[PDB]
């Protein structure tokens, strides 16, 4: 498990030590049940960076998962529907809302920057995908976060 | 060929005597910018955590390159005249440096205008500071080359710039490409074989 | 070398004509 | 700075040698990692002591 | 004991007896305690282990056998979930697939039996077949039949608004098939007084028609709307071209 | 309604190449626009009497119909 943390702290993981963290930790036999939460809390919240998140919500569907009707299921669950559905608007369906008592923890405030930003960039996407030369006020207020965020598309789309 | 296997190197040759390091991860990271694409691996170059530690003891080449992509271009042409102070040292020397500081300045203005469908005068004398002439002669000069789609319309003094892509490209590439390998055949397919 | 370059022409380069752009705005 | 590993050479052979310079390769492979740092080589020598 | 009720305390002879309850119980009895476990699987609703463990001995009964009537499938889809595995009909009309469902929707039509009820054979005649549509006046036009008359369960009934709500995304999906099988740009106006809506909820009925790629959409703000048309210039026109190329006795 | 879709249609004889009239069926058709113009070839182009695409933005109907009709003694 603290393998799992430190080798993935900055970067690496994802693809490289996302074994880190069910490999050994799926041989808690329910002696620990909350470790349990913690980084099957942690290898849902890591799955969904990677941007294939069928195996967060197919991880539920498994044998392992429906003798685990928790809380934090339905967290990430919920921020399962955010990757797919793709949207901040569940994001304020998170971070507020339905599971919102899992903002405060402690690696994963850090994540939540680059994850605000990476749903961001999909999120902004699904809201340009049809149109061809429309105007700010449809980018920004079809999101209903800010103006500047779309010249802060500027700033990260370039190439 | 230079950035990459520079780039995924690292570097030791009984004790770098050849490397002669204070050298080369700033041989690598003003390397690269020519060649290595602006959004593939330079943030490979950027957040890759094993050269910017060492660059971080080197401010210089480091203020070099963090103002291309956070487009502080008010220090990075001042950025890069160091570098063409630092031109003078290594003996692979002249054309390098010539057409060195060609392409940090084309990929730096082809950098800041690609964004854009209408490029404003002040906006890009915004860019240094350098007012009108300098960029007017030298965009000329760019559009001269054609490597840069933008042109100076002084009819408003706002720079237009759509982008027909690299189609043309080949085409253009290949019709000078095609000719020389031809001639160098028609160097040797006569008598003289 | 061998990809031909221009070399021809311009009076000294990015540096002196950034002393000169700066100074001159300045 | 492969000091450290032949820190505890103590009675070593030959093959105990290509032995964990193997192992260390394939700890470093294990992470799907393509450069072998310092740490496959503690562990490799840390593991073959049996 | 079901009638002291409890929900997960009967549920000590509802987590084990695997398949058919026994292994394969020897005799007559096929569904019966599938069944009757079954139904008080259900219990409240609990929403997962009642129909994601209903499918492994569903597969069972198959072969159309002599006996009775041992409803609760039509139980089981009624919480989530598309459903294509008179209210067969009706049923089969408001699911948002194109043309597998264009197959179901008349895989089971024109039968002599349903020759009869006419009145239902317009949501055939009309809705297979690619014309256009209104949102209510065709619904209010049959409030008198198609709400009372002799899924939209409610005088009162949760539920029963939001999927008839649903038939008012089959008349919006349906004409955007067919300006979007037929047209090239039409107008921001025009569209926007086709389907009877602003400009807003047109585009998010549109957005929403884009981003699960059912069209091609060249969407824009100003008049350049919808428009299908490739202006990369594909080869596709070349090949479809190519492709187009007594008396005597 | 059935006169007007196939008689009003038929009347769609002009070779002028890409056949592209809408301003004829302006004039052709004693009804108001846009309902002469598309629902008329809406139900013309469900059906196999009329194929092909309308801009009404140009107000331009394309057509690459085939109906195999006419006896045609002087054709």
């Amino acid at each position: 498990m603290q393998s799992g943390i430190i080798h993935a702290a900055e970067e690496k993981d994802w693809k490289t030590a996302y074994s880190y963290f069910y490999e050994a930790f799926e041989g808690y036999d329910s002696i620990d049940s909350p470790k349990a939460i913690t980084s099957l809390k942690y290898m849902l919240l890591c799955k969904i960076m990677l941007n294939t998140p069928e195996d967060v919500q197919a991880l539920v569907s498994g044998k392992l998962a429906l003798r685990y009707a928790g809380r934090q299921t339905e967290a990430l669950k919920c921020v399962a529907q955010a990757s797919k559905n793709r949207s901040l608007a569940d994001f304020e369906k998170a971070l507020t809302d339905y599971r919102a008592e899992l903002r405060d923890d402690p690696i994963i405030s850090t994540h939540l920057a680059k994850l605000y930003d990476n749903l961001l960039e999909q999120n902004l996407i699904r809201v340009i995908e049809p149109f061809s030369r429309v105007q700010i006020e449809h980018i920004s207020s079809l999101i209903k976060l800010s103006k500047a965020d779309v010249e802060r598309k500027l700033s990260q789309m370039i190439l | 060929q230079a950035a990459e296997l520079f780039l995924d190197t690292v570097s030791t040759f009984t004790s770098y005597e050849l490397m002669d390091y204070k050298t080369f991860v700033t041989y690598t990271v003003y390397v690269s910018m020519i060649a290595l694409e602006r959004p593939d691996l330079r943030e490979k170059v950027i957040k890759g955590a094993e050269i910017l530690e060492v660059l971080h003891s080197l401010p210089a080449v480091r203020q070099y390159l963090f103002s291309l992509y956070e487009c502080r271009y008010s220090v990075f042409f001042q950025s890069l005249a160091v570098v063409e102070q630092e031109m003078k040292k290594d003996w692979l020397f002249a054309p390098h440096y010539r057409y060195y500081v060609r392409e940090m300045r084309i990929h730096a203005y082809s950098q800041l205008l690609e964004s854009y469908r209408s490029l404003t005068l002040g906006y890009m004398a915004e860019a240094f500071g350098v007012g009108v002439e300098f960029i007017d002669q030298e965009l000329s000069r760019f559009i001269a080359a054609g490597r840069l789609h933008c042109k100076i319309d002084k009819v408003n003094e706002i720079v237009e710039t759509n982008r027909p892509d690299s189609k043309n490209w080949q085409y253009q590439e290949t019709i000078k490409k095609g000719d020389l390998l031809l001639n160098r055949v028609q160097k040797l397919s006569r008598v003289i074989n | 070398v061998w990809e031909d370059n221009w070399d021809d022409d311009n009076v000294e380069d990015d540096f002196s004509n950034q002393l000169r752009a700066e100074l001159e705005k300045h | 700075n492969l000091r450290k590993i032949a820190e505890l050479m103590p009675g070593a052979s030959g093959a105990e040698v290509k032995g964990v310079c193997t192992e260390a390769g394939m700890y470093a492979l294990r992470e799907r990692r393509v450069h072998v740092t310092q740490e496959d080589f503690e562990m490799a020598v840390a593991k073959v002591m049996q | 004991k079901e009638q002291n009720g409890d929900v997960k305390e009967a549920a000590s002879i509802l987590q084990e007896l695997q398949v058919e309850t026994y292994g394969s119980m020897e005799k007559k009895e096929r569904v019966e305690f599938i069944l009757e476990q079954m139904r008080l699987c259900l219990a409240v609703k609990d929403y997962i282990r009642t129909q994601i463990i209903s499918k492994k001995i569903n597969t069972k009964f198959f072969q159309e056998e002599n006996t009775e009537k041992l409803n609760l499938m039509i139980q089981l889809d009624q919480h989530e979930g598309s459903y294509l595995s008179k209210s067969v009909v009706l049923y089969v009309i408001l699911a948002p697939f194109d043309n597998e469902q264009s197959d179901l929707v008349h895989r089971i039509s024109g039968d002599k039996k349903l020759e009869e009820i006419p009145k239902y054979k317009d949501l055939l005649k009309l809705f297979t077949t690619m014309e256009l549509m209104r949102w209510s006046t065709l619904v209010e036009d049959y409030g008198m039949e198609l709400r009372k008359g002799s899924t939209d369960v409610f005088g009162s009934t949760e539920e029963g608004e939001k999927r008839w709500k649903d038939l008012k995304n089959r008349v919006v999906e349906h004409n955007i098939r067919i300006m979007a099988k037929y047209y090239t740009r039409i107008t921001m106006k025009r569209m926007a007084q086709l389907l009877d809506l602003s400009v807003d909820e047109s585009e998010a009925f549109l957005s929403n028609l884009v981003v699960n790629k059912t069209i091609f959409a060249k969407v824009d703000r100003l008049a350049g709307i919808i428009n299908f048309q490739r202006p990369k210039d594909p080869n596709n026109l070349l090949n479809d071209w190519s492709q187009k190329l007594h008396n005597l006795q | 309604r059935k006169i007007q879709l196939l008689c009003m249609e038929m009347t769609f004889t002009r070779p002028a190449n890409h056949r592209q009239l809408t301003f004829e069926e302006i004039a052709k058709s004693a009804k108001i626009t846009v309902n002469e113009v598309e629902l008329l070839v809406m139900k013309a182009l469900s059906v196999g009497l009329v194929k092909g695409s309308i801009d009404e933005v140009d107000k331009r109907v394309h057509m690459t119909w085939v109906q195999p009709r006419v006896l045609d003694l002087q054709q």
